[PDB]
């Protein structure tokens, strides 16, 4: 019931919330949005919205590396995805794309505690000061 | 149900061919062990090819690809690229199938096929197509309960001696200088010297060692520490073992049973299927670790409830207590 | 300059072996 | 009571023979006295001197 | 300005001082002793003591357990809390 | 070659790091179990 | 929990660094053996569940 499609409003508000609160507090960020939970917010951050994620075409090297690795460790996408530097869902889609296109008074009264200054080789007798 | 399995296991032993006869020096060996780390050492890449032999490649790639996910606890996140996740819904089938594979390792294909018999007329839990299929080989009864191994061996004296000679071969350590050469007096007759007490251990360790060498360490392993061995021979009347929660002893009447007697139902009579005779007795005893679990369950009731109502606790007690009693029953007394 | 201390602003308050290739191609 | 109510005499109320019970409370008091002196001493001292400020 | 307050802890206990005796190891003995000789000879004795002290026709696999002699992992002490062998054993035991 | 995570050495042998001349011994447990007196009384 | 997950992360990282422990020839031995077993057992593979499946 809570599940559904992601909205530009929810997604931008997710950007701002993640910016303000920080990465480790999910319940606080899920509190602001409606119809979405904390798990969904976190996985939605790390899966897609995260700026460190690389959204662009795959170069030739990334295709060589992806194909080789996928033939090395079949069906393991969460192991391969960090090695090529792409999202697991993304490299999946691209792979099926490659096979697809490959064929109180202490203050104010009396001076709290008083230290009269000590007296030294000079005359302080005379000195007094003006009012305000 | 598991206890009925214990019963099938006991009468399965007692129905074996000439099982208790020590006349020629026959030796029986019960061996119980675990695979130690089994779940944790399953390799995903291999598991994929193993499942491709069973089900449609899609199902296999789903099952495997599921075991590769992110484990999160509060702060921590990591990827599991190696060990299998137990908590998966279908993890059971992976466990039992992989276990089938390692079984094929332990028993060997010839013997295993002998046990499952011909696929056109498969056998039941314990029985063989023929007697000659029983006598054909040292391995007699093989029972695997999830990750636990229960094995029952029948040896003629020669086969046993061979095993002992191989273990006591490249298995010296060699070490133990004080133990190995211990001096004694050869001047006297055997009986006036180092009797036979530990000599029974040899056959046991040779068994356990032989089993272990059939399991490559990188796949799975078996630790002597967690395992247990018992041996039945003209020196040892009693045969002990542990299946599931039950600690079981077996004393034949062909050995020294002295006075034949009945007792409370804690004594099972093992009845020969052929001759309808009571050929031995199995005593049941509730295993230690079980008692420990129950005790931690009561302690769970006391500790975890400081708030809860008094009628509620009594429900907790009753539930745990019937949980023990319906299951164990006879062995409790 | 050396003893400039990066502010500890709080956030609270990978390689692979080639043996995998030999194995996988083997299987 | 067992020894006292031995014969004709029944389970009735009247047995005097305290000496024993009396002893017991006196032993109690012998020991508890110094305790109460020390505890009541402190009670009085807190009452009059004040609860010590420092909790040092 | 000394308070009449008391406390349980404070009361007399062990009012006597146990002076060391002559066989316990009074300072008199110590002053006279040649420690170095004693220390050497004890050491030598210890060293001496130490010296005195010391079918299946079908299978996948040929023997794995060939030269596998335990290894000194429990002889190594490690000053690292998560890689001490003690910690490994603890971790092994209490998690499933 | 390959080492299972069962073993996998981290850190050199205790002895090796210090060198041969020094003796390195790991005391765990103890001896002279406690009811014994360090400093034994006169009689 | 925290310790266990630590040593866990250790074991994963060491399994990636140190590569598969099963070596190779061993793994081939396993796969082959299983193949022989399922062969002599006439086991037919389990197919994918069809759209129309009465159970
Ligand atoms: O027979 P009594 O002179 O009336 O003595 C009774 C009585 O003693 P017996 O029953 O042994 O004759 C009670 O015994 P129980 O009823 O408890 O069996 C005893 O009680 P205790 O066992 O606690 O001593 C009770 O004392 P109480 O009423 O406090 O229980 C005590 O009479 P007193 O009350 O006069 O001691």
């Amino acid at each position: 019931i809570k599940g559904g499609v992601w909205r530009n409003t929810e997604d931008e508000i997710l950007k701002a919330a993640v910016m303000k609160y920080g990465k480790n507090q999910w319940s606080r960020i899920a509190s602001l949005l409606h119809r979405k939970s904390a798990k969904q917010c976190k996985a939605r951050w790390y899966e897609w919205l995260d700026p460190s994620i690389k959204k662009t075409e795959w170069s030739r090297e990334e295709e060589e590396k992806l194909l080789h690795l996928a033939k090395l460790m079949p069906t393991q996408w969460r192991t391969i995805a960090p090695i090529i530097g792409r999202t697991a869902a993304q490299c999946l889609e691209h792979y099926e794309f490659l096979l697809d296109k490959a064929a109180g008074v202490d203050y104010n009264a009396e001076i709290p505690f008083e230290k009269k200054p000590a007296l030294g080789f000079y005359d302080t007798s005379e000195e007094n000061y003006q009012a305000l | 149900p598991p206890p009925l399995l214990v019963y099938k296991w006991c009468q399965g032993i007692n129905n074996l061919q000439d099982v208790w006869e020590t006349s020629e020096g026959e030796c029986n060996v019960m061996l119980e062990s675990r695979f130690e780390k089994m779940y944790e050492k399953i390799d995903l890449t291999l598991l994929n090819r193993l499942l491709r032999l069973i089900v449609d490649h899609n199902i296999a790639d789903y099952m495997t690809a599921k075991n590769n996910v992110v484990i999160n606890y509060k702060d921590m996140n990591h990827t599991n690229s190696y060990g299998i996740i137990r908590g998966l819904q279908f993890a059971s089938f992976i466990v039992q199938y992989y276990g089938l594979v390692m079984d094929l390792l332990v028993l060997g294909l010839h013997r295993a096929s002998e046990m499952a018999g011909p696929p056109q007329m498969p056998n039941d839990f314990l029985s063989f197509q023929d007697i000659a299929t029983e006598a054909a080989h040292p391995i007699r009864l093989f029972c695997r309960y999830i990750d636990r191994i229960h094995i029952f061996f029948r040896f003629t004296a020669d086969e046993a001696r061979d095993l002992i000679q191989r273990y006591l071969t490249e298995h010296p350590d060699p070490n133990n200088e004080n133990i190995v050469g211990y001096n004694n007096k050869k001047c006297w007759p055997r009986d006036a010297r180092m009797r036979l007490m530990k000599h029974d251990v040899n056959l046991g360790r040779a068994v356990f060692w032989d089993i272990k060498n059939r399991l490559p360490r990188s796949v799975t392993t078996v630790q002597w520490e967690n395992s247990f061995v018992s041996v039945y021979s003209k020196d040892n009347p009693n045969l002990l073992f542990n299946m599931c929660g039950f600690e079981c002893r077996i004393l034949p009447k062909c050995r020294t049973s002295y006075e034949e007697f009945t007792h409370k139902d804690g004594v099972w009579n093992l009845q020969n299927e052929v001759t309808k005779e009571r050929t031995a007795q199995c005593f049941l005893r509730v295993d230690d670790e079980s008692m420990q679990r129950f005790h931690n369950r009561v302690r769970q009731i006391l500790m975890a409830s400081g708030s809860t109502t008094f009628t509620k606790i009594v429900n907790k007690w009753n539930t745990a207590l019937i949980g023990l009693m319906t299951y164990f029953r006879e062995a409790v007394v | 300059q050396e003893w400039k201390i990066p502010p500890c602003i709080s956030n609270w308050k990978v390689h692979i072996n080639e043996n995998f290739a030999k194995l996988a191609e083997a299987l | 009571y067992y020894r006292f109510n031995t014969g004709p005499v029944g389970k009735g109320p009247g047995c005097g023979f305290w000496a024993a019970g009396w002893r017991v409370w006196l032993f109690f008091m012998r020991g508890i006295t110094p305790l109460l002196e020390r505890w009541l001493g402190n009670l009085l001292a807190r009452q009059f001197e004040g609860r010590h400020s420092k909790g040092v | 300005q000394l308070s009449k307050q008391y406390s349980s802890r404070d009361l007399p206990s062990h009012t006597k001082i146990k002076y060391r005796q002559t066989t316990q190891d009074a300072p008199e003995e110590v002053r006279n002793r040649d420690f170095r000789r004693e220390l050497e000879e004890r050491e030598r004795a210890a060293a001496r003591e130490k010296n005195r002290d010391r079918w299946d026709d079908d299978v996948v696999f040929k023997n794995c357990a060939k030269g596998v002699d335990d290894q000194k992992k429990d002889k190594r002490f490690v000053n690292d809390t998560l890689r001490s062998e003690f910690h490994k054993k603890f971790m092994e035991k209490y998690i499933k | 070659e390959v080492v299972l995570h069962e073993d996998k050495k981290y850190y050199p042998t205790a002895e090796e790091v210090y060198g041969p001349e020094v003796e390195t011994i790991v005391q765990e447990e103890d001896t002279q179990p406690l009811t014994e007196p360090i400093i034994k009384p006169v009689k | 929990t925290r310790l266990y997950l630590k040593a866990e992360q250790e074991r994963q990282h060491n399994y990636l660094k140190d590569g598969p422990y099963i070596t190779a020839e061993e793994a081939v031995a396993v796969y082959t053996t299983t193949v022989h077993w399922l062969e002599s057992r006439r086991f037919s593979p389990i197919p994918f569940p069809p759209l129309s499946y009465k159970h």
